[PDB]
């Protein structure tokens, strides 16, 4: 129930208009995620990561 | 044999709930049987027993096999300086100018010649091998796979419900290894590199660096 | 260069290692502790049942 | 100072793995308690 | 007479009949909203899709109830053919498979003449 | 014939004696060959069968699978590739892998789904093979029965123990024409109904000798 | 010795300890090696026997066919590339296939000739070794004797015994060698004569482990 819960903002990210990305060329926009950074190498270098 | 859960009828299957019934002579006493035998090689019990020092002993040097081939490749990724990591690219060490350094250590054993090699491995080879099948020092009349004694020397395989236990465990091991080893096999004839090289890209990009992208490296042309 | 440093504080490398000998410090000696629990495992109840817990 | 790096690993994990395999080691049953 | 075997596990044969027969059945609204006593007596669980649901008592007994049947069967055949009927030429309309007409309200529309 | 005795064997007239014991002739397809003394034992021969009888049934689907995209490629029928071999790496193609040259019919784009789905739903049929399934448990393994055989054509056994000869003659003739496909295409390179035409064009020139000296060591 | 319990085995001192209960020293060429377990059946055992056999006399006439080619190259025979691995695809040569360099000798061009008057040949003839017939059909099938022993060789009764396990020690180490000629014209490319002349030339430099780096896969 909440791993489909997950799913929701991602498809919302790819498909439904996308979400506020602050980081848009020239002010923030709403861009749609195209191409998401899955690698386990990326994603996992955050949790190992001293904080 | 008590109910070790490994033994007897009650024993796991090799598909599970869709396997039914054994063969009439896989009966369930004899470690990692799960009942495999559809094309039916071992009907013989004289043939049954050949095949089990032929699948022990080849389990015996896959597992070294699988660990051979990738701890020195492994240690070769974080600065070790060999002469090649990669386990098929390895033999060809002795051709080179500094000899096969062990390690790439040059004060190490620095062997130059491979006649030598080869001269002083059939004759420790061919005593060793000749006295696994009988006799020898170490042990006179024992177990044709299973010799103990000077073969078991911290002295863990001597209660016979713990023993009958570990075979489980040992011919199990060995049947991981000897499918993976031969993966090394094939995954070196088509891709060509180490394999932890192999890992390290699948980790890359895991939906472009599987296999499929060398599905076309073996077209007729 | 003045002196020679980590220069390792802000890279953000996992679990702080830089050298791949910490990796093995990491994980041999970890490996090690995990030998000694899993030998001594014999004494510790064999709770291979279907409810045997610290249960209420 | 990379030879000091390496032996605060080591008694490091030395002790975080005392705690993590120490309270695995049947600790609740380790009680005056009698059922 | 047909000893057959179960599609995941190992048995076949009837899951429960028990589930959607007899007085102890599935209903149209759960235990807390519709006691076993509100039930009408001309309906008991003796035939499939039982499930009690009749606010509006148009059947009386079950023998009027029966010829209803032929009425409910029937529409639901026809009616299961027309849901693939309409879908799946407009898919087809869709994807590229020139039907031309595929659509099911302006099909005839489009043979006239 | 076929059954007995007198039935037809391997060697035609030139047969009685080399003719083991054991292959008496009162299964299917038993012509008494066993030169290499394999099946011996009753209890292996046995599940040779079960062998035999399943490779025969997957060439014979293997033969017709591998021709009739190259023969509807003759009637100018637009596949994206016809030939036998090279028609598994075309859902790697930009169009990706329609059923016929029809972008409405399947539409495949990814290997990996397509595979995955074989390995549940094959996986579990060839279960059914062993054990039991829906259609029935309790049945000849090879010859199993009523689901498989709606026509009715497993009756009068006379019929019923010929129509196996049928089966597996048919079939025996196909993993031969089978094995002939990989090996005339891991040599020429083209697909088996162009390698016809090959041969049919000038028959004399067009042979495996062309290519026989081919395999060379060039060392 | 050569029979009985007490023959000569494939490991000498260690071989006594794990030898097959049956294998006797009844037949032979036994020395006791059947380690795989493949001859435990006493019928199969039969036909292994038949099939070691035949595949040594092939080999008997092969490894003395695939030398004196090259033998004869080197006392100044005038040959069209007499080297037996490639010695196939001279009949593709313009002279036809000339038998030692003359052109009235055989003189062959067409293979379909030889090709189809070798299989109706080798055909009766391979049937009649395992049936019986014009040369005699009530004898054993490994040694029938009479119109094959002319010479009257086959007597003596303790002589013939040990002229067996010479005719398959013999056989088994030329099975050995043209086993041995296949790999080492697979890896080098050349004659094994050309290979026993380069390995005289220096023994420690040109080996097999010069060739040892060939098949490295290059990807
Ligand atoms: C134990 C088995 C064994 C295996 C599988 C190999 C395999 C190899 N050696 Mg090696 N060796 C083995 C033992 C020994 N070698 C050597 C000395 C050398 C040298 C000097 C060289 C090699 C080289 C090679 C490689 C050839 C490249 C290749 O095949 O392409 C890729 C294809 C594969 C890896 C598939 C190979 C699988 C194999 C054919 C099937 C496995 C079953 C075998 C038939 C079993 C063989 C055991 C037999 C002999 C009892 C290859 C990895 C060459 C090399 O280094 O390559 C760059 C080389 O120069 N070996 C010695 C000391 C005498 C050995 C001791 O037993
Ligand atoms: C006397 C010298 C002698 C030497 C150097 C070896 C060497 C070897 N034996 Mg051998 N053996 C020797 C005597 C004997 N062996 C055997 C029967 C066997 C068997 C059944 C096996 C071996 C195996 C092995 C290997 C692994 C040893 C091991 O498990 O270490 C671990 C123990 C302590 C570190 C190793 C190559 C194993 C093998 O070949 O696997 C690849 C194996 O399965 N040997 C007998 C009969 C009792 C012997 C009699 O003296
Ligand atoms: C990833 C890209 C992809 C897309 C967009 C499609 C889409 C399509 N597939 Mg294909 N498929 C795709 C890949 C794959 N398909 C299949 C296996 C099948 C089968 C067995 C069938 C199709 C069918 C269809 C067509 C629907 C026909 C219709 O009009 O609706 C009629 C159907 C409905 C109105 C109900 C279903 C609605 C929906 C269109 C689902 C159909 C699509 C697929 C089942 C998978 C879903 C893909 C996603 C990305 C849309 C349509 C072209 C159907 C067909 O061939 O009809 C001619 C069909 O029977 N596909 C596999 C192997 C698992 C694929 C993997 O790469
Ligand atoms: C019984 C179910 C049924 C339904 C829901 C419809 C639906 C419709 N038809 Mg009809 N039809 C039906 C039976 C039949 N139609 C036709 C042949 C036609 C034609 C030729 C036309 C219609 C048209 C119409 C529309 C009239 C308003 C309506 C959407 C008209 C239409 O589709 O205009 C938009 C139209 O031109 N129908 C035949 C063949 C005899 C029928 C069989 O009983
Ligand atoms: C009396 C004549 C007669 C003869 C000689 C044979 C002979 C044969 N029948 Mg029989 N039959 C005969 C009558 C009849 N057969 C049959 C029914 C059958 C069936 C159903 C079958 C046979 C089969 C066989 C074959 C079994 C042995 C084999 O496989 O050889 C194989 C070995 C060779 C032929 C020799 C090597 C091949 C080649 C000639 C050598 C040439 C080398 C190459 C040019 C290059 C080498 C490649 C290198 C370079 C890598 C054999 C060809 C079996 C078969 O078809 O096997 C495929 C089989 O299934 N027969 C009937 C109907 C009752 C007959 C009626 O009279
Ligand atoms: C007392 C010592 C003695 C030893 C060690 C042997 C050993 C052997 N004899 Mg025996 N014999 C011995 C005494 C005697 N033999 C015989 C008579 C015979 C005969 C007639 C035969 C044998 C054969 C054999 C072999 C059978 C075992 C085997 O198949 O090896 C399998 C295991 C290996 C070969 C290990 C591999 C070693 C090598 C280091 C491999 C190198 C690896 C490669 C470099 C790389 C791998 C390549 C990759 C790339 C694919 C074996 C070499 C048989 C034979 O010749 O088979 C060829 C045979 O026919 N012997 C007599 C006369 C009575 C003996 C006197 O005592
Ligand atoms: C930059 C990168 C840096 C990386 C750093 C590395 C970080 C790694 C983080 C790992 C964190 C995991 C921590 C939790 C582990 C929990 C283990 C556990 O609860 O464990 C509980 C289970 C218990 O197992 C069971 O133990 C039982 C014990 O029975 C025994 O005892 C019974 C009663 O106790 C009976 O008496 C019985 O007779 C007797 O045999 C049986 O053996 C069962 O078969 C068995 O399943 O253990 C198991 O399954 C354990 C299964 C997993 C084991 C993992 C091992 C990993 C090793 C990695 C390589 C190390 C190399 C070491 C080299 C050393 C030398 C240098
Ligand atoms: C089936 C087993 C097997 C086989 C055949 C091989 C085969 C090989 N290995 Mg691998 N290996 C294996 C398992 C195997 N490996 C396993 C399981 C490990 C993990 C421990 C390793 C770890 C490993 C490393 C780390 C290296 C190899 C290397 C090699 C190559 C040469 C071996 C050598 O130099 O021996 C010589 C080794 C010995 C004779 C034993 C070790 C002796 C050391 C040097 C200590 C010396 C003893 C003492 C102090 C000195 C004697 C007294 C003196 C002063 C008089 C060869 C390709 C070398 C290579 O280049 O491969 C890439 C290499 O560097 N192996
Ligand atoms: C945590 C949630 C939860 C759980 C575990 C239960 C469990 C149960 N309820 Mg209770 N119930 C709930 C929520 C829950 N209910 C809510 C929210 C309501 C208000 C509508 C009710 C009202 C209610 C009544 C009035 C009755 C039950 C009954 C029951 C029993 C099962 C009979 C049955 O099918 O339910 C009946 C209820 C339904 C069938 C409601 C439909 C459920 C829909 C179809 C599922 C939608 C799931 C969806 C993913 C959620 C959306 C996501 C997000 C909003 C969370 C069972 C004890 C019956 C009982 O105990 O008998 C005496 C009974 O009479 N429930
Ligand atoms: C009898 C006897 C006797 C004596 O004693 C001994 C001896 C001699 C040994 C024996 C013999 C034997 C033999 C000859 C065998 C052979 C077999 C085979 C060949 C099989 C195949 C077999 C074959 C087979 C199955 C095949 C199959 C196939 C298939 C499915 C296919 C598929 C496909 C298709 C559709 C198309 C696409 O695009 C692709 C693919 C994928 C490609």
């Amino acid at each position: 129930m909440l791993g489909l819960g997950a799913w929701l903002l991602v498809w919302k990210a790819m498909y439904f208009g996308g979400v506020y990305d602050t980081w848009a060329p020239g002010g923030g926009d709403v861009r749609v995620i195209t191409n998401p950074t899955t690698n386990a190498a990326v994603i996992f270098g955050y949790l190992v990561k001293s904080p | 044999t008590p109910d070790s859960f490994w033994y007897g009828p009650e024993r796991p299957l090799f598909l599970g709930a869709f396997t039914g019934e054994p063969p009439s002579y896989l009966t369930g006493e004899f470690p990692g049987d799960y009942g495999w035998d559809t094309a039916g090689l071992s009907a013989d019990p004289e043939t049954f027993k050949r095949y089990r020092e032929l699948e022990l002993i080849h389990a015996r040097w896959a597992m070294l096999g699988a660990l051979g081939c990738i701890f020195p490749e492994l240690l070769g990724s974080y600065g070790v300086p060999f002469g090649e990591a990669v386990w098929f690219k390895a033999g060809a060490q002795i051709f080179q100018e500094g000899g096969l350094d062990y390690l790439g250590n040059p004060n190490l054993v620095h062997a130059q010649s491979i006649l030598a090699i080869l001269g002083t491995q059939v004759l420790l080879m061919g005593a060793i091998e000749g006295y696994r099948v009988n006799g020898g020092p170490l042990g006179e009349g024992l177990d044709k796979l299973y010799p103990g004694g000077s073969f078991d020397p911290l002295g863990l395989a001597d209660d016979p419900d713990t023993f009958a236990e570990l075979k489980v465990k040992e011919i199990k091991n060995g049947r991981l290894a000897m499918f993976s080893m031969f993966g090394f096999f094939v995954q070196a004839i088509v891709t060509g590199k180490g394999p932890l090289q192999n890992l390290s890209d699948h980790l890359a990009n895991p939906g472009t660096n599987n296999a499929f992208a060398y599905a076309t490296k073996f077209t007729p042309q | 260069l003045v002196d020679e440093r980590m220069n390792g504080d802000g890279t953000g490398r996992p679990f702080g290692v830089n050298d791949p000998v910490l990796g093995w410090v990491l994980l041999g000696v970890f490996g090690t502790m995990w030998a000694i629990w899993f030998i001594g495992q014999k004494d510790l109840g064999d709770f291979e049942d279907a409810d045997d817990g610290l249960k209420l | 100072m990379l030879t000091l790096k390496i032996f605060v690993y080591t008694v490091v994990t030395f002790f975080v793995c005392l705690f993590i395999f120490g309270f695995l080691s049947n600790d609740p049953a380790r009680n005056p308690g009698k059922n | 007479g047909k000893a057959t075997r179960g599609w995941l596990g190992g048995q076949g044969g009837a899951a429960d009949l028990d589930k959607w027969y007899g007085p102890d059945r599935k209903l149209f609204l759960p235990s807390g909203l519709y006691d076993r006593s509100e039930i009408p007596e001309y309906l008991n669980g003796e035939l499939a899709g039982d499930y009690g649901y009749d606010p509006l008592g148009l059947g009386k007994d079950p023998e009027t109830v029966a010829k209803y049947r032929e009425n409910e069967l029937l529409h639901a055949r026809w009616a299961m053919l027309a849901a693939a009927g309409i879908l799946i030429p407009e898919g087809l309309q869709a994807n590229g498979a020139n039907i031309k007409g595929g659509t099911w309200f302006e099909t005839g529309a489009e043979m006239l003449n």
